[PDB]
């Protein structure tokens, strides 16, 4: 059985009971991680977070492993799926809602070089690798974004490559576009639509 | 470092 953490930090103890008991900690989520340990609430939106939501692999809390520590046996971890009805209730998603995304198969995107340069660092590799792993494309340039199947994000102020696609008539989108289209999965671009 | 959220 594989597992992700994500804003937790794994004890030795822990450690300990993973490496006798047939768990093994991955690097990065993938189709093979059977579940992602979540630290504490309030629940961080983290690139684990929204790639694990992406794929249809449920969210455990914390408490798990010290529990399986506590009963010296692997439990169950859907005893323990997270919860978080604030983080809920404030983004409009369910945690239950536990399947494979298709918002994204098959969609051609492309993020402004505003975007690119502005989120250096992690925040826009999670991007590009929620995107991809998501069954996005992302085209090559702005010359073939600029078409009606493509969907651009851009930054609302301040993203010359924005405004010059929204004086051709296209739609521009804010970034949390991909955040919260996974977690709901669906597109609502109008909630997201620059202007 | 911190995993950025998005």
């Amino acid at each position: 059985t594989n597992l992700v953490t994500s804003s937790f930090n794994l004890t030795k103890p822990m450690k300990s009971f993973i490496r006798r008991n047939g768990l093994r900690v991955q690097e990065s989520v993938t189709d093979e991680t059977d579940f992602v340990i979540l630290g504490s609430p309030p629940l961080r939106r983290t690139h684990k977070f929204l790639l694990a939501t992406s794929l249809g692999i449920p969210l455990v809390s914390s408490q798990y492993l010290t529990d399986c520590i506590k009963s010296g046996k692997v439990l169950d971890f859907r005893s323990y799926k997270y919860k978080d009805e604030e983080a809920e209730a404030k983004w409009g998603f369910r945690l239950d809602d536990i399947h494979r995304r298709t918002c994204f198969n098959g969609k051609r995107l492309y993020i402004t070089k505003a975007i690119r340069d502005s989120m250096v660092g992690d925040s826009i590799h999670g991007l590009y690798s929620i995107l991809e792993t998501s069954g996005a494309e992302i085209v090559g340039d702005i010359k073939r974004a600029q078409e009606k199947d493509t969907i651009i994000l851009a930054q609302p102020d301040n993203d010359q490559e924005g405004r010059n696609m929204s004086a051709t008539g296209l739609n521009v989108y804010k970034i949390e576009l991909v955040a919260l289209s996974i977690l709901r999965d669906r597109i609502d671009f109008d909630e997201f639509l620059i202007d | 470092k911190p995993s950025q959220e998005l």
